[PDB]
């Protein structure tokens, strides 16, 4: 996995980072890979969050309080906020 | 200029309809209509700074994908002009 820019939680982007090959093994379409580790992240991490996964796509929006990265993983990136 | 899916109020869906169509007429890039979407859209919407939090979002390009369950009946993920463009409330 990869990453454009990053302010956030970094021990929970980097768990991310690598935990979300578990729903990419797991899941087989960008929209249902985005939700399975979308699912995993809020059993993790806690019951506030906003990720939105693929690629082909902009984001100038305001971020959460801790949280703020696009992170990707081979050209199929992640946005991740809080 | 085509809707895909909305969960708003009619004239609140309409007015941000007529406030995309302006940025998407006016506004180049996916980051340059994303901030004028973001940050038009802020007017009509009377922010409450209240204890109820909220925000914008920006999706403004070829094919991405997303399936949430966001703020209930604040959510319009519109694809107008070959391009789509998601905007929901901050859950």
């Amino acid at each position: 996995a990869v990453i454009k820019n990053a302010d956030m939680s970094e021990e929970m982007q980097a768990d991310a980072v690598d935990c979300a090959t578990q729903a990419l093994e797991k899941y087989n379409i960008e929209k249902d890979i985005a939700a399975y580790i979308k699912k995993e992240f809020d059993r993790k991490h806690n019951p506030t969050w906003h990720c939105i996964v693929g690629r082909n796509f902009g984001s100038y929006v305001t971020h959460e309080t801790k949280h703020f990265i696009y992170f990707y993983l081979g050209q199929v990136a992640i946005l991740l906020f809080k | 200029y085509k809707i895909i899916t909305s969960y708003m109020p009619e004239s609140f869906e309409q007015d941000a309809v007529q406030i995309a169509l302006i940025a998407v007429d006016k506004y180049r890039q996916l980051k340059d209509i994303a901030f004028y979407i973001k940050h038009e859209y802020d007017k009509k919407y009377p922010g409450s700074g209240k204890a109820t939090e909220g925000v914008y979002h920006c999706i403004v390009g070829k094919s991405f994908a997303s399936a949430v369950s966001h703020e209930t009946r604040q959510f319009i993920h519109m694809k107008v002009d070959t391009y789509h463009v998601i905007l929901w409330k901050s859950k």
